[PDB]
């Protein structure tokens, strides 16, 4: 609930990320793309397969 | 260069007896509304309708 209320995408996508807890490999392949769309398909389609 | 042309009508078409080509426009925007959202990662906005 510290996160909601929020409209900036980029703190939005980061914190997802580093709270999508994985291994720092595909961390770092999160941080490769410089897109937030193709990002956040990387992103939920990890958290779909948790 | 530079390049020049020479034309002889410029073409136009003011669009008469519009009854088959008023349901025409209206599949066409059919047509457009099914295409117009494939490019979400693919950067074109739906908004553009």
């Amino acid at each position: 609930e510290a996160v909601k209320g929020t409209s900036d995408p980029a703190m939005l996508a980061d914190t997802i990320a580093y709270h999508a807890t994985w291994t720092v490999a595909e961390k770092q392949e999160i941080l490769e793309l410089t897109d937030l769309e193709a990002r956040l398909k990387k992103v939920l389609g990890l958290l779909s397969r948790d | 260069p530079y390049l020049r042309a020479r034309g002889e009508v410029f073409s136009e078409i003011f669009p008469i007896d519009e009854a088959v080509v008023r349901v025409l426009v209206e599949e066409l925007k059919e047509a457009f509304e099914k295409y117009v959202a494939n490019h979400k990662s693919l950067r074109l906005d739906r908004y553009q309708l």
